[PDB]
């Protein structure tokens, strides 16, 4: 068989730069390279076939080169709907082989995380729990911590961190502190406060609210 | 114009069968092969094997053979793959894919069908709403959401007032624990369309089949 | 009086490219690559050498052996050896007529491709024809095309659909009726063999000349020529690359095994006759040496000559050179090499030479195939025969003519395959094995090595008799069995073998032997007393 090896399983690039995927194959193999995009949650796409050519409904900013076992996959003006994960092929020798994929991950300036939390709602305290939220939204990178504090202390069990992946509009991540809790301890407690550390300001964004009806 | 379309999501009990279908319409059946691509998750593509549709004539993989097994029928232009012993490696997402003879490329694919092979019980999902409190300053946009708890296997959608407006919605991907998985969502309207309009989230379990609807209230 | 004594060779040259002529053909220039590529790659040379001085040389040998010592036809050879096996001498014959129903309509193909390269425009070049379909797509034509699966390549096209017609016929069932070009192709491949036989072993032995020697030349013009093409090494290097796992199958040792049987060729009565005209003093090991040595280099540089253009064909193409040979056929030579030659410069000289080479690679086989039944017809009926030799060898080249008119049909090459693997393969492996028997625990391998002791001046060593003993019979057997165990499922063209076709494959093959059991039946029948009493003066060679 074939392995198709690329090196590089990240690659960082802004908005407007040339960016370049290689791909490593086994044994020689001419002009019998294919690259494929998959998009987050969507199906693979076609882009390049035979090492150079492209097919038809594809931008004229995509390309592609090489001729033997190493071959490259450059994108000159890379556009916010460029954010996918690449895949190449090789198509000469039964069985057709893929790479590991490349998410290419862009570069941006750094964005301030828009913190807001929610009390738990009564559907909930209706079944007989009660879920504090923490929403971190658009900033970047995706380096930030994220602090809660039930009535001032610094809370650390029952709290799950979910990131989501890159945007692929203005390139901010998002993410999501939730703070899981029972109905009787929530009826103990007023003035929920989360806080989150991030690279552009020293000072964490804290948000309190009260239980008392809000 | 060419579209493939598969099956839906899947969740059957280890050491049994599933089978996958894939509708094929905008081109000439009988010209291309018909091929099934594996994608783990997390992993890379996986070439399974092909099938020549005029007469089902099958080229599997040797890490597939005895795995896959790949059907065609001509009277309604429509592939299959049925998997049997079903173990965790095989919850992944399986694609249908066109191709030439030669260059052997995948030019069109079907939207993948998630397989999840376990023997927990299909646990419908519990939507609460996550409603911005009433002693919060309401600027130019208002951030709301809707929470879903305890679910299985990973097959929800979280719409938004019939997909209008849906220019902030913020999705956050489901975090399995204990067995059921839980995932949020939130949504940033302008100040001048609530509460005044009707904004209502929808959650659909396609596993559960239950389809459950929550308006938000200040 | 009269006759008396029989003729001898004109010359040791002449035998030596006349046996070399008959075990060089076709399948040295193809069917060696093929196997020797996809069982193995180079670590094939190992078990086709194995299986070549355990089982091939010992049956050369032995075969060469005895007809240049006792001087006797196919048939005539038994009544002093073992009569009850005197039907072995009439079985060969029926497979004889058998492999001339194709093998000669084969060289009428390569006839056809070679008068018809005579024009400045190769025909399977373009499209723009009369019997292209639709499908047909070809190059010199726009790039970016991608194949689909209906569409066809102007070679193919003209394979399949002009000089083999074979989408007339709908396969074994209906395949009438006879194309009238081939016939006469045919024809004339029957004349010019006529020509050749009809005097005797005088013209097949300045015919040979020629036979014998055009291939190399022509290989070696299409060696220099396809080393030279870009991106050739890539079919040497399936060519040579070693797959040390496949040796663990026991299935490529059998291919090596019957390889090494059908190109060295012992067991059909050619090395008899052959060997029949020679000098009682004249050695006879050193001629099977060399003989079966060149057979297997020429093979060996054969493979070259394929897989240089076929690795040209796949680096024009994208690659794995299995994908570009998978057919294993005649469709390797007419389609894959012929589409990779018309993309050639000097095209008609490569084709000439090309389906030329195939010519003379097929006549010197065809020339000794007819020797050995002809001198075994003279010598079991002398006098009652040898009245003219014309007139039975017309009788035979004739009867060779109505025998490939099932051939010469749209749907020849169903009935091609057919024979050729269902029908004449087993049978000659049986007879083979009958005569490797016969000659080694019959008439005893003592007496034959003191009659090679005798005519050589030496007793052949140890390691022969310990061959013709033990190792020869299991050689053929192990062959037999592997075959009559699992017969392999036959396909041809996008046409899959109805399920009573092995029935027909085996009705063919086992009307070929009906002789030597009912001849055994009838010798044993014949002699009067008790049954010990005539299978006593049945199995001891005649006294005086
Ligand atoms: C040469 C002689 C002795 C061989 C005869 C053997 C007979 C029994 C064999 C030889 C050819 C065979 C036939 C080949 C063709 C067909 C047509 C098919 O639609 C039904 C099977 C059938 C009818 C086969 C039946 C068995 C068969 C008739
Ligand atoms: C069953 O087919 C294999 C034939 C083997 C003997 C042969 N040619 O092989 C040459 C050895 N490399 C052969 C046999 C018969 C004839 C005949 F002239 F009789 F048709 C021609 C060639
Ligand atoms: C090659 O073929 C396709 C036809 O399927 C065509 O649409 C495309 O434009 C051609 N050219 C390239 C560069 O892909
Ligand atoms: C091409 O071949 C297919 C089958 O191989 C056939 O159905 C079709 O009619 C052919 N096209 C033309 C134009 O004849
Ligand atoms: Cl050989
Ligand atoms: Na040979
Ligand atoms: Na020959």
């Amino acid at each position: 068989d074939i392995v198709m090896t690329q090196s590089h399983k990240f690659m960082s690039t802004s908005v407007g730069d040339r960016v370049s995927i290689t791909c490593k194959a086994s044994q020689d193999v001419s002009t019998a390279v294919a690259w494929y995009q998959q998009k987050p949650g969507q199906s693979p796409k076609l882009l390049i076939y035979s090492a150079s050519y492209r097919y038809t409904g594809v931008p004229d900013r995509f390309t592609g080169s090489g001729s033997g076992t190493d071959f490259t996959f450059t994108i000159s003006s890379v556009q916010a709907e460029d954010l996918a994960v690449y895949y190449c092929q090789q198509h000469y020798s039964i069985p057709r082989t893929f790479g590991g994929g490349t998410k290419l991950e862009i570069k941006r300036a750094d964005a301030a995380p828009t913190v807001s939390i929610f009390p738990p709602s009564s559907e909930q305290l209706t079944s007989g729990g009660a879920s504090v939220v923490c929403f971190l939204n658009n900033f970047y990178p995706k380096d930030i911590n994220v602090k809660w504090k039930i009535d001032g202390s610094e809370r650390q069990n029952g709290v799950l961190n979910s990131w989501t992946d890159q945007d692929s509009k203005d390139s901010t991540y998002s993410m999501s502190s939730t703070l899981t809790l029972t109905k009787d301890e929530y009826e103990r407690h007023n003035s929920y406060t989360c806080e989150a550390t991030h690279k552009t300001s020293t000072s964490p964004i804290v948000k309190s609210f009260n239980r008392n009806e809000c | 114009e060419v579209q493939l379309q598969q099956s839906g999501p899947e969740l059957v009990k280890p050491g049994a069968s599933v089978k996958i279908s894939c509708k094929a319409s905008g081109y000439t059946f009988t010209d291309y092969y018909m091929n099934w691509v594996k994608q783990s998750h997390g992993k890379s593509l996986e070439w399974i094997g092909n099938i020549n549709p005029n007469n089902g004539g099958t080229s599997y993989n040797q890490k597939f053979k005895g795995k896959a097994t790949l059907t065609v029928d001509k009277s309604s232009t429509t592939a299959y793959m049925e998997l049997r012993s079903l173990t965790s490696e095989d919850s992944a997402v399986y694609y249908c894919t066109r191709s030439p003879v030669r260059p052997y490329y995948f030019d069109y694919w079907g939207q993948g069908t998630t397989l999840t092979v376990s023997s927990a019980k299909t646990t419908p999902p519990s939507v609460y709403p996550l409603a911005p409190g009433c002693g919060d300053t309401t600027g130019s946009s208002v951030t709301l959401g809707c929470l879903v708890k305890g679910y299985f296997p990973e097959s929800v959608t979280v719409t938004w007032n019939s997909g209008s407006l849906s220019s902030s919605v913020h999705t956050f991907p489901a975090l399995l624990q204990s067995g059921l998985y839980t995932m949020s969502s939130s949504v940033t309207v302008p100040s001048s369309t609530w509460p005044s309009q009707t904004v209502t989230c929808s959650v659909a379990h396609p596993a559960s089949s239950t389809t459950v609807d929550k308006k938000l209230e200040p | 009086g009269s006759q008396g004594e029989r003729e001898t060779w004109g010359k040791k040259v002449d035998f030596l490219l006349s046996v070399i002529g008959y075990a060089v053909d076709l399948g040295n220039v193809w069917r060696f690559p093929y196997i020797c590529a996809q069982n193995g790659g180079g670590a094939f040379l190992l078990p086709y050498t194995i299986m070549a001085i355990f089982g091939g040389i010992p049956l050369f040998y032995m075969e060469l052996a005895l007809g240049q010592y006792h001087r006797n036809g196919c048939i005539s050879i038994w009544r002093k050896i073992c009569p009850i096996f005197k039907g072995i001498g009439y079985a060969i014959c029926i497979i004889a007529f058998y492999i001339a129903s194709y093998y000669n309509t084969i060289m009428a193909w390569a006839l056809y491709y070679l008068i018809s390269s005579f024009t400045d425009q190769l025909p399977w070049t373009s499209c723009k024809n009369s019997w292209n379909t639709g499908n047909c797509t070809n190059y010199f034509s726009e790039d970016n095309i991608t194949w689909t699966l209906h569409s066809t390549s102007p070679a193919e096209e003209f394979y399949t659909r002009h000089v083999l017609q074979i989408h007339r016929s709908k396969g074994l069932q209906d395949l009438g009726g006879i194309s009238w070009q081939l016939a006469l192709c045919i024809m004339l491949i029957f004349t010019v063999i006529y020509f050749s036989i009809w005097k005797g072993v005088k013209t097949s032995g300045k015919v040979v000349w020629v036979t014998a020697t055009f291939p190399y030349i022509a290989l070696s013009v299409l060696l220099v020529r396809g080393a030279t093409l870009p991106g050739a090494w890539r079919g040497v290097l399936f060519y040579l690359k070693p797959n040390w796992q496949k040796l663990l199958e026991t299935g490529v040792w059998i291919d090596a095994a019957a390889q090494i049987f059908f190109s060295l060729g012992p067991g059909f009565g050619v090395l008899l006759a052959f060997a029949s005209y020679n000098k009682f003093n004249n050695n006879c090991y050193q001629d099977a040496l060399v003989t079966s040595v060149v057979n297997c280099m020429t093979s060996f540089v054969s493979g070259f000559v394929i897989f240089t253009v076929l690795g040209y064909m796949a680096e024009m193409r994208n690659e794995d050179v299995s994908e570009v040979a998978k057919d294993a056929g005649p469709s390797l030579l007419f389609i894959t090499y012929a589409e990779a030659i018309a993309n050639m410069p000097a095209s008609t000289f490569f084709a000439i030479i090309f389906f030329l080479m195939l010519i003379t690679l097929g006549l010197d086989s065809s020339f000794a195939g007819l020797e050995g039944v002809i001198t075994a017809v003279l010598d079991e009926f002398p006098h009652v025969w040898a009245k003219r030799r014309e007139r039975f060898v017309l009788a035979v080249v004739i009867t060779c003519f109505f025998g490939s008119l099932v051939t010469l049909t749209f749907g020849g090459a169903y009935v091609v395959k057919l024979l050729e693997e269902y029908a004449t393969g087993p049978a000659v492996l049986t007879v083979a094995l009958i005569e490797a028997v016969a000659v080694s625990w019959f008439y005893g391998i003592t007496q034959f090595c003191r009659d090679v002791k005798e005519m050589l001046g030496f007793s052949p060593g140890w390691f022969w008799r310990i061959c013709w003993v033990a190792i020869s019979p299991l050689f053929l057997l192990f062959i037999i069995a592997s075959f009559l165990m699992s017969p392999p499922q036959l396909r041809l063209f996008q046409y899959n073998y109805p399920y009573w076709s092995i029935i027909l494959g085996y009705a063919i093959g086992t009307s070929s032997f009906i002789c030597i059991p009912t001849y055994i039946a009838y010798r044993l029948i014949i002699t009067p007393g008790t049954f010990k009493e005539r299978i006593i003066k049945s199995i001891t060679p005649e006294t005086p």
